[PDB]
RNA sequence: AGCUACCAUCUGUGGGAUUAUGACUGAACGCCUCUAAGUCAGAAUCCCGCCCAGGCGGAACGAUACGGCAGCGCCGCGGAGCCUCGGUUGGCCUCGGAUAGCCGGUCCCCCGCCGGGGUCCGGUGCGGAGUGCCCUUCGUCCUGGGAAACGGGGCGCGGCCGGAGAGGCGGCCGCCCCCUCGCCCGUCACGCACCGCACGUUCGUGGGGAACCUGGCGCUAAACCAUUCGUAGACGACCUGCU
RNA sequence: CAUAGCGACGUCGCUUUUUGAUCCUUCGAUGUCGGCUCUUCCUAUCAUUGUGAAGCAGAAUUCACCAAGCGUUGGAUUGUU
RNA sequence: GGAUGAACCGAACGCCGGGUUAAGGCGCCCGAUGCCGACGCUCAUCAGACCCCAGAAAAGGUGUUGGUUGAUAUAGACAGCA
């Protein structure tokens, strides 16, 4: 579309949602994945913990400063999984990899908007109850990332903000609920004709 | 194939960018934790390498062969004249790290220490904080002041003072002094701001900083080499002297 | 916890399949997969079905495992499911659809029409509430 | 007054997975996300509408920068609701993820 | 095999009440309340009657794994009610050969020192869990009483006892100095 | 040989007559196939197992699809078959149950190579059998026989992930 | 003097998840069981800290060019235009989340007149629904009925509040100036009706660069070379000094 | 006392630090042994850290696990490996 | 097409447009399953993942899933406790 496609990535299985997102940027779609943290993989924490480990083991030998740059942010790991599934060394790969924004938690720009959610990508209907996953925040952290408890302090504040817009948005819709059945003679003549054309059970 | 004895590493792998420093004052790139428990302290000062001598005293460590017996020990004098704080930084914790939030300016900033803002003083103006001092003044400016202080109490996480040296003090051809942002540790955000407020334009001596008989971290740059080979560098194996292209180097 | 079971006399509702938009009856079930199903009166004949593709409602229906199509179109006509589920918020939300999207370019217009001045009044309203509202002061 | 004509996006051109076929192009129309919705679309006009530099001779109106290549929607492509499209002259490169109205234009309803 | 149901009946006493948040049972009793959720486990927890408060633990369409986990669910909400009724206490005693083990139990019960495990001049100190108090029996020279509501916890603080006195590079066979659980029963005797 | 729906066909064939007998004997088999021409195929393959016959010696007079008799009713059906696993061939009596004999055959194909690995070349079917509910022997098709027989569909995941492919709403897996 | 030597002297550090292993509770398998679900301790290993470097990575702050016509900044969407780069063709201004469960509303208890609990009442193939919501463009003129009339508009002034994670935003008052129009259903006619035809329709007073005119409000600086220093140094670079 | 520690007769492997077998690359040339110097890697662990077992009383030793972080030396003879 | 490759699998070739296939494929790179695909099996602290082909055996497992044969059991099995 047009404008940017907001996606929470708390709940999102990683690898679903980084094919997703690099199908989205690769239509020439801005693609923002915001709380990054809360990215999900699916087998067990020791088993995430310990490809990622593997993959700080490969490192150029001769000039490590040269070598495979591991990120240690969730949102640093998330925009390397789309960059693998992205072609990234062309100038189109490159276009589309621009196209995308990753954060850890939400910032100010983004979290007083509305965020989509994946389906294809989600934990909970892609993966057996039964079965066990990591937490990417929690992963990064043991591997390096160094803002794990400063994320969750901001995150916890812009919760309980959240929470105080909820509650007006809530009591701002009670009213407006009373309103409609304060006026109901002025207002049946139109809600006939939504009723009949289905708008409005 | 293996090489056929073993030997330990020639030099030190931490220490890699064996480069020229980027910096010459030396900086801290970690303050102590701080503690809200504690009282309000500054956590580091500037001082210049006077020279070394010896002293003699006794020493009180039981068990030892030197226990109740006098030692000579060699030690290094850094003469510190006091700290003058010129300002104060706030720092505000982000998920991608500090970050400078707002920085407020003392009335009154040294000429020593205005010095340090300009590459050629001979044929400044002198125009360093002209402007900005006049807001000390007027009641527009005052009430910026203020708001940029509230700001930092409700905002910031850590605050530092903007110090500098005295270089008039000391015997040295440089007149330019030294700045430095000392962190402050022990009580709340308002508590050392208000301290530092109160500390603007003052001059805080090293008595104040550390005391007698504790163990402190010394930062500084060492003394230039210039270019040098492997085997003052790195303290490799000389060579034989029946080398042919030259002794002074690794082999292989 | 649940309150909807598959069991013997469930009605179902139909979710896809050459069936879609039905309700049947479940007469049996096969291997935890699929049931024998009916629709008597809904004209679905009896035949296996999987259940990935049913959505079970509230009403049961009072008649043995594997009976015949005439127990089950007794079961289902006395006490109507056809009118009670008619009746239902379920049905009448697929009929709201249903009417939505078969609703043709006039009367989108009248239907954007009805909805401007009925928006209006109702944000007018919820102006003077807000305003009655916003009179508190007591210490 | 309004916009009149279907959004759709220049995925790419038909291929192979080693070779490709720049004479007809694959759209991705915003909506259509299934096989059996893409009959609607079939002989559709579509323009890939852009702007240059040296001002051209505009139909009905004063020059201006914009240009357009028209085309016109052949054939579904796939399951997912891409179609074909065949244009006058082979899309340029540079308009892969960007742009392509879908007219309306040749109309069966 | 996915077996229907399996399902599994707990009977609650009379002096006890049991509340259900989804899967997070609550049990309120004389002696205090223990709460537990069991949010990993994919069952269905009921409670039955206003007369006799059976709970019910259902698992449906499980494999041999997941069916494994009722009598677990069940046996952990018996292991509470056991708790907040008559309470759990765990009774250890120390041997030693040569050493007298000396133990002193620190502020209420919440630290205990180990002075002279085999005549060592460490002084281990193990910290209880919460809720779980230690003591020095007064009926056998030498005897730990570790009194507690969750089981869990209880028996947690006597294997950190247990294991902080073990004997290290040496024959274990021979040297059989520490502090062993001697028996595992409740308080009140009820 | 593949599959699909099999389906159940009864297939007579003979021998050719010569003059040693005028009317050979006629050999009739259930053969469950995808098609006529593979419940041909697999008929001479059985009657060359068994008979001494051949295709080009015999002759097929009749080979018709066996509809099933009550296709609406569920009944169990027990399946004698063998197998050649990857080190040996084993009998194997399996249960299912199902509405239609053929569809009971087209379930045990597919369990033999979900179970066993065993591709449909390897199983021979030499029996198949409607039985009652109380000659059944295995749990997984006896469990299924209760007069009151009630469960609920716990963790209904959602299958329609890409229409929406992107939404506000996070689905919900308990109705 | 300088350089320099275990050939003199000084200094060398903290956590986290865990491996092996030993255990807790506890089924499977009315017993047992370190394991299946759930827990504990756990190391020269691993990761991070301390330390070294500092991104075609950011932040805060200072000063920002004349004594003569000479440059610059802000305010005006102020005017008239050029050159170049093109994309796009309404918006959604936000609970936290669970999934073997959720969402909404309401009376009694506690805590600042609002929230949190216990009731009770509803909804749940989500209808207080993103399969949704909002706005909705032909424009005017006579002209009536309904909605409102405690109402909308100001690139109109002044004030206040909230927002710091990248606040680059949002909201509320006081004064003034307007129309009674704009929203629905009707009456009444008109507008280039350009004679079938494409790039139409928006963001948009778009981004960027030189330059002319027009006013107001404000500013008068550094860097580099050269010189010097020697805490530096192959040369660059670096530390310095200069009424 | 088979299996603490070993393992006959048999039998299954792994490795490319031995020596063979072959002759695919190189004969308009890839400088051919050893030592010295220096860096890195492997583990099939000698020591050190944490453990399990013993025919582990202690001491010493032996077997095994996680484990390559750190170390593994000075010399006489010999060109030697 | 097999990522890659003299020999494998498909198919042999003038320059093109349209249609359809082979072998092989259809999360993203990368055309195509964005099917409300079907039935099961499997959790790996070295999982597995497609001819040639690019790595493994004997021997084990009270992991789990099927299957064969035999045995005991209300004349009360089995397991626990005595
Ligand atoms: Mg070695
Ligand atoms: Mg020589
Ligand atoms: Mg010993
Ligand atoms: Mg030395
Ligand atoms: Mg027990
Ligand atoms: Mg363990
Ligand atoms: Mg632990
Ligand atoms: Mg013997
Ligand atoms: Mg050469
Ligand atoms: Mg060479
Ligand atoms: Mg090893
Ligand atoms: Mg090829
Ligand atoms: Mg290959
Ligand atoms: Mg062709
Ligand atoms: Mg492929
Ligand atoms: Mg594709």
């Amino acid at each position: 579309e047009v404008q940017v496609l907001v996606l929470d990535g708390r709940g999102h299985l990683l690898g679903r949602l980084a094919a997703i997102v690099a199908k989205q940027v690769l239509l020439g779609r801005k693609v923002v994945v915001v709380r990054c943290e809360g990215i999900n993989i699916s087998g067990n924490f020791y088993r995430n913990k310990l490809k990622y480990l593997a993959f700080l083991r490969k490192r150029m030998n001769t000039n490590p400063s040269r070598g495979p740059y591991h990120f240690r942010a969730p949102s640093r790991i998330f925009w390397r999984t789309v960059r693998g599934m992205l072609p990234h060394k062309t100038k189109r790969g490159q276009a589309a990899l621009d196209r995308l924004k990753v954060f850890d938690g939400i910032p100010p720009p983004y979290d007083k908007k509305k965020r989509m959610v994946v389906p294809a990508a989600l934990k909970v209907v892609r993966l057996k109850p039964t079965r066990k996953f990591a937490y990417l925040g929690r992963l990064a952290h043991e591997v390096g990332w160094k803002y794990q408890a400063v994320t969750a302090t901001l995150e916890e504040k812009r919760k309980e903000k959240a929470k105080i817009h909820y509650r007006k948005k809530k009591q701002l819709m009670r009213l407006r609920k009373q309103a409609e059945k304060n006026v109901e003679k002025k207002i049946d003549k139109y809600t006939e004709v939504l009723k009949t054309h289905g708008l409005l059970v | 194939s293996h090489r056929k004895f073993s030997a330990p590493r020639h030099g030190s792998l931490g220490f890699l960018p064996r480069k020229r420093s980027s910096r010459h004052r030396g900086k801290v790139k970690s303050f102590p934790k701080d503690d809200p428990s504690k009282p309000v302290h500054l956590t580091a000062f500037l001082g210049y390498k006077a020279g070394m001598t010896h002293i003699v005293r006794e020493v009180d460590r039981p068990g030892s062969k030197v226990n109740k017996k006098e030692v000579v020990e060699a030690v290094t004098i850094v003469e510190t004249p006091p700290m003058v704080v010129v300002g104060i930084v706030g720092y505000v914790e982000t998920p991608r790290g500090l970050r400078t939030f707002k920085t407020v300016f003392a009335e009154h900033i040294s000429d020593e220490c205005k010095r340090r803002f300009y590459k050629n003083w001979h044929k400044s103006k002198k125009k360093a904080f002209t402007k900005y001092c006049k807001k000390w003044q007027d009641e527009d400016g005052k009430k910026q002041l203020e708001k940029d202080f509230s700001s930092m109490k409700k905002y910031c996480q850590v605050i530092r003072v903007i110090a500098h040296t005295q270089m008039r003090l000391l015997p040295l051809r440089q007149k330019k002094a030294h700045l430095m942002e000392i962190q402050v540790n022990g009580g709340t955000v308002a508590e050392k701001l208000d301290w530092a407020r109160e500390r603007l334009e003052q001059q805080v001596p090293v008595n104040q900083v550390f005391g007698q008989d504790e163990m402190i971290d010394v930062i500084g740059v060492t003394k230039g080499k210039g270019y040098k080979g492997v085997t003052s560098r790195w303290h490799t194996k000389k060579l034989p002297r029946k080398t042919h292209r030259g002794l002074r180097k690794v082999a292989c | 916890v649940f309150r909807r079971f598959v069991e013997v006399g469930r009605v179902a509702y139909v979710s896809f399949g050459p069936h879609a938009g039905k309700l049947v009856a479940i007469v049996d079930v096969i291997d935890q997969n699929r049931a024998l199903v009916d629709g008597p009166c809904t004209q679905v004949r009896r035949q296996a079905m999987p259940f990935k593709c049913m959505q079970l409602t509230d009403f049961i229906l009072k008649f043995p495992h594997s009976a015949h199509q005439k127990y089950v179109r007794q079961a289902w006509q006395k006490a109507d499911i056809n009118t009670k589920w008619a009746a239902t918020r379920w049905a009448k939300k697929i009929e709201a659809r249903e009417r939505k999207a078969k609703m043709t370019d006039f009367d989108r217009f009248k239907v954007m029409k009805a909805k401007k001045m009925r928006n209006r009044i109702i944000k007018n309203e919820v102006k003077k509430l807000q305003k009655a509202a916003l009179l508190k002061a007591s210490p | 007054s309004g916009r009149l004509w279907s959004k759709a996006i220049f995925a790419g051109y038909k291929r192979g997975l080693r070779n490709q076929r720049e004479h007809t192009a694959l759209l991705k129309i915003e909506g259509v996300y299934a096989r059996d919705e893409t009959e609607f679309y079939l002989g559709k006009r579509c323009a890939y509408v852009y702007k240059a530099k040296n001002n051209t001779v505009t139909p009905g109106g004063k020059p201006n920068k914009t240009r357009v290549i028209w085309g016109k929607v052949t054939r579904a492509h796939g399951n997912s609701g891409m179609v074909r499209a065949k244009f006058r002259s082979n899309l340029p490169a540079k308009a892969i993820g960007h742009r392509i109205r879908v007219m309306l234009y040749p109309s069966r309803i | 095999m996915k077996t229907i149901l399996s399902n599994q009946t707990v009977d609650i006493p009379e002096n006890v009440d049991i509340t259900l948040k989804g899967r997070t049972v609550i049990v309120k009793g004389p002696r205090g309340t223990l709460r537990r959720d069991f949010n990993h486990i994919n069952v269905e927890l009921s409670l039955l009657g206003k007369k006799k408060k059976r709970l019910r633990v259902d698992k449906w369409w499980g494999n041999r794994k997941e069916l494994a986990t009722v009598r677990t669910i069940c046996s952990h909400v018996q292991n509470m009610i056991k708790g907040v009724t008559l309470g759990f206490r765990y009774k250890m005693r120390s041997v030693y050969a040569h050493f007298p083990i000396n133990v002193v139990i620190q502020e209420n019960g919440s630290l205990v020192e180990i002075r002279n495990f085999l005549g060592e001049k460490y002084i281990r100190r193990v910290r209880m869990r919460p809720g779980v108090a230690c003591s020095v029996s007064q009926a056998q020279k030498d005897e730990l009483i570790l009194e507690g509501n969750d089981i869990e916890l209880v028996s947690n603080s006597a294997a950190l006892i247990q294991q902080a006195t073990t004997v290290k590079n040496k024959d274990i066979r021979k040297f059989l100095d520490g502090i062993y659980v001697s028996e595992k029963g409740t308080v009140q005797q009820a | 040989k593949a599959s699909g729906t099999l389906r159940e066909y009864k297939v007579v064939g003979r021998c050719l007559p010569t003059p040693k007998c005028h009317t050979p004997p006629l050999y009739r088999m259930r053969i469950f196939a995808p098609n006529h021409v593979v419940a041909k195929s697999r008929f001479w393959y059985f009657v060359s197992q068994l008979k001494k016959m051949k295709k080009s010696s015999g002759e097929i007079v009749y080979c018709g699809q066996v509809f099933e008799k009550s296709p609406l009713r569920v009944k169990n059906f027990g399946i004698w078959l063998r197998y050649d696993s990857r080190s040996g061939t084993h009998n194997m009596y399996r249960e299912y149950r199902d509405l239609t004999t053929a569809g009971a055959v087209t379930q045990c194909y597919r369990d033999m190579g979900a179970r066993h690995r065993a591709r449909a070349h390897s199983i021979q079917i030499m029996k198949v059998e409607e039985i009652a509910a109380s000659k059944c022997r295995r749990p997984a098709v006896k469990q299924f026989h209760d007069s009151k027989i009630k469960f609920p569909l716990p963790h209904r995941v959602l299958r329609r992930q890409h229409k929406p492919r992107f939404t506000t709403k996070r689905p919900n897996t308990f109705f």
